[PDB]
């Protein structure tokens, strides 16, 4: 069915099921064997001319993480210089009655020192530094 | 034969007839005009004539509608423009605007070109006339896939979305030796007027894509969504999605605390069908969202705050960014579903020194204004000039809803009880704030008055939502005869 | 018997009644709705009744010309609306859009009327959409004497004209008490929203006044000025003053070096009948002027540069004033009138990092889609894209008039020179950039092509400017079908 998940397919007596995550129209996630993978359908066109395209390097930074905005600290999750893995919460600003949540996005330690609690000043600060 | 395109794929880029060739269908672009010269006979350049004159203008078809479209060239003179290639772009648009076709241009020019004089000049301005009285006519589509200064900037301003793509473009009025000449600061191109800053900082760009590939296979895809003229009636595709599929989700998604965030998103995805949603301006204001949508199988406009960012609050960018989304989609008889959540306008100094009481005012001219029908869903709170704004009942909407645990008050709950007792006892804060909140911040109040049709359960949105749009799918309304508004600018 | 106004006058203050007193005729004003009750019923506010309930509307008459207009009254509740309060301003403003008359409100209020609940919103809803829809059918004026804050300063910006009085006024969305809970800085009233902050650098404010009495009698005279309704014309005033005076002066006004300043007031004044500008926004970019004034005894719409400040270079806020004044302009069939004298556009970061790109294409939106009769002169030089802007000829301009000395090119000289020839043998500078402007910085190419009607001497733009705006009085033209355009927000 289009846009679902789940596609039933057999050849012959062998059957599969795979399951259908999203794309961008030239790419297409598919999941097989419950993994994910990235699927590329494309025509001779776009086969031909894919060779002459830019593939640029993001930018890989290992350090000091800032707030996006002002606010306030209530909560504090990590410890100061210890690990952090992906995914994390490390901190939460409340800003006009609302508390946000900044984590970890990708790292495996830190080296810095904390912003102490309801220390009302961010202003795009180093709250915590990434070494 | 892959003869004197192998100096352009050198440098890791595409030729304008590629370009063409991957937006149409395989085999329908007919090429408009293809044997014309420039007739200068200036400066040295009555030789080196050219056939195509650096543009390449056809009709194409997408999706089995047509279309017309029109590229720059850069490596005949730079792409620039003169009295002979504006002519074909005339042509073009006139024939676009006789039949009810839209118009998508991919923007490579360098700039004017000097040795045919003030004849560019003319060019121009004959180009920015035309997009001038076309607008609101034919969708106008612009993206930039290689350098764009000069006067030439102005025509993709007026057109109603503009794509850049990421490595290779850029966008600005004066370059950076003239910023050097007279500022004295050293400034890269790409810091000037790279795909970053005007998705982010100055609001220009509508999106910015990784390939010229990519552009292509999403632009085909907004494509999708367009109507074909001013005339034409909204598109609808075939889709297997029905509006009987269960949504209970949506039961859970507002927490029971009045100061925790939660992701709109998770209320816009259940209510549209299935991997439907092409969002506008992704980087940019991100405190409010706007986009297209399918609603069984016909295109809607997306406006929704979110209160992830900066608590969902008004501000100047955001107003903007909505109002020229409600002109566009009011202007093609597009509908609107907007979902509200906004605790008021960011205060701040700054705000005043820019002028948050001309910007703040394009969003409800722009609500107020429009004639296509209107779906309003009320999910936790509105409050002062914002709930106004914010396409309510008065501004002559159609259908509004709310949820049953929403909040509508003229303030908070502190400024009221201090405006409301002068001088009154202290410790009135505990006996006071609460007991007015019980009473005032709930939807029964504003549901006594009729500001809200009915408070339903929070799994009959998509019910709901399908069966007044198809109600509401022949509305007749008319304002007062004028040859044309005094918006705020 | 001057009873229950002691109170007010002692505060150096006047009253409602005493502003529309010396508003209108002196015995021309009759009160419409005078015996008015809240019927609140909440927070002991059963009592204190109040027969006129803030607000005085009436109809009265200007110059033997019919008006209509409401003021707010600060004695009586502060001023706040209500469901009430706004039923009478509703019904004002109906029957003036009904009959072709204007309004003009002077606002006081201290904000909404919390004792209402949700009714204060709805009346404040329904003013904002009579402001919208009738925007562009009768001309809408608003004063502000007092405080103006809250949602309520929503309805004063779709207004076509705001005017500020010095000492006692003052506007802003969110208070004071707001900002230092939130961000922590004390700022006063005066020093957020006073009359110099929204004068130069919100750009709100269309003037400062700097007492009520002198605003009641220039107000009367911008007032002459304006034609009743959309489809009433232009009015002409008789007047003495004739065409065939004698007007010299102007063959000595601009200097013959290019690098030295001149007041582009010594070339407005002479065309205009004498003692006839009203200038819009005095205080803010002052890099160019806009107002209004007579020729023959019709009104008309100037638009002019100044090389006094900044070179006369077009700019942000430049662009949006000019856009506003010539959308109304058209809006309500008044001849615009501009001197042109630009080298293009404020070369900057900042420029870039605010959006040049979007403003800028305003006044050029605002000059194409114009369908009023046009008339144009370039005293001394034109380049760029600011050539095309400021009402070139190819626009469907009418009729365009140049100086003898004047300069139509491209670009500078310079940098004109510089890509013509790229490694080209030194000292290059002496014998190109003299000969490059001597044969294409002048106006001789431009009227070779056709882009300037005829060369004149500077001594005759009176008598031409009359002739062909008598001789333009009849023009029709129509723009493409479509419910309203889409303009660069
Ligand atoms: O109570 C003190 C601060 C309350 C601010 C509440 C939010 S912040 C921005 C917006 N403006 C307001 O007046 N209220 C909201
Ligand atoms: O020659 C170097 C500086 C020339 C600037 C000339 C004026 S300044 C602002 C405007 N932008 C330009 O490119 N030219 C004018």
């Amino acid at each position: 069915k289009a846009s679902y998940p789940i596609i039933r397919v057999k050849d012959g007596e062998a059957e599969t099921v795979l399951q259908f995550w999203g794309t961008n129209e030239v790419t297409y996630g598919m999941q097989m064997r419950g993994t994910t993978f990235d699927v590329n359908v494309m025509s001779d066109l776009q086969s031909t001319l894919a060779h002459f395209v830019p593939i640029t390097e993001a930018t890989t930074n290992t350090k000091q993480i800032l707030s996006p905005m002002p606010g306030v600290i209530v909560a504090i999750k990590v410890q100061p210089g210890q690990m952090v893995v992906a995914g994390e919460e490390l901190l939460t600003l409340e800003a006009m009655k609302m508390r946000n949540k900044i984590h970890a996005q990708a790292d495996g330690k830190v080296k810095e020192v904390k912003v102490k609690l309801g220390a009302t000043v961010e202003d795009n600060e180093v709250l915590v530094e990434l070494e | 034969p892959t003869a004197a395109e192998d100096l352009r794929h050198k440098k890791k880029r595409l030729t304008a007839m590629e370009r063409v060739q991957l937006f149409c269908d395989p085999g329908t672009f007919r090429e408009r005009d293809a044997l014309v010269e420039h007739e200068c006979h200036n400066f040295g350049m009555e030789k080196r004539k050219v056939p195509g004159d650096g543009f390449i203008t056809g009709t194409g078809k997408v999706f089995g509608r047509p279309v017309f479209l029109f590229s720059h060239d850069f490596t005949v003179f730079g792409g620039s423009l003169s009295r002979t290639n504006a002519a074909k772009v005339v042509r073009i648009m006139e024939e676009a605007a006789k039949i009810g076709v839209p118009v998508i241009g991919f923007n490579d020019s360098g700039g004017a070109r000097i040795h045919e004089g003030v004849d560019s000049l003319a060019g121009y301005a004959d180009i920015f006339l035309r997009n001038t009285l076309f607008s609101g006519v034919i969708p106008q589509i612009s993206v930039i896939m290689g350098p764009c200064a000069g006067g030439a900037v102005y025509s993709p301003a007026i057109t109603d979305f503009t794509f850049m793509v990421e490595t290779s473009s850029y966008m600005f009025v004066t370059g950076p030796e003239v910023v050097s000449a007279v500022g004295g600061k050293l400034v890269t191109k790409d810091e000037l007027g790279g795909p970053h800053v005007h998705a982010t900082k100055s609001g220009v760009s509508a999106g910015t894509f990784p390939n010229d590939i990519v552009a292509m296979a999403q632009l085909r895809r907004l494509y999708s969504y367009l109507p074909l003229s001013n005339r034409d009636p909204v598109p609808v595709l075939p889709t297997a999605d029905e509006r009987y599929r269960d949504v209970s989700s949506l039961n859970t998604v507002v927490p029971t605390e009045v100061k925790e965030a939660y992701d709109m998103r998770d209320v816009i995805y259940p209510v549209i069908d299935h991997d439907s949603f092409f969002e506008i301006q992704p980087q940019f204001a991100k405190n409010i969202i706007c986009g297209f949508a399918r609603v069984e199988g016909r295109s809607v406009c997306i406006i929704a705050n979110q209160p992830k960012v900066q608590a969902g609050v008004l501000d100047i960018d955001s107003s903007v960014k909505g109002a020229r989304m409600v002109r566009f989609a009011d202007a093609f008889n597009i509908p609107i579903i907007t979902f509200v959540d906004v605790p008021g306008f960011l205060p701040g100094v700054q705000q005043e020194y820019g002028g948050i009481i001309r910007h703040g005012a394009k969003l409800l001219y722009a609500y107020a204004e429009a004639t296509v029908p209107k779906v309003t869903i009320i999910t936790r709170k509105a409050y002062g000039g914002a709930y106004d704004v914010m396409s309510s009942k008065h501004l002559r909407g159609d259908s509004n809803y709310a949820w049953p645990h929403a909040e509508i008050a003229v303030m908070g709950a502190a400024g009221a009880c201090k405006l409301l007792y002068s001088k009154e006892t202290a410790e009135q804060q505990a006996q006071r704030i609460a007991d007015y909140e019980k009473t005032f911040c709930t939807p029964l109040s504003a549901a006594r008055k009729g500001f809200v049709d009915a408070v339903i359960d929070p799994s009959e949105t998509r019910m709901r939502v399908c069966e007044d749009l198809e109600r509401l799918a022949r509305k007749q309304l008319q304002n007062p005869w004028k040859k044309h508004g005094n918006i705020p600018l």
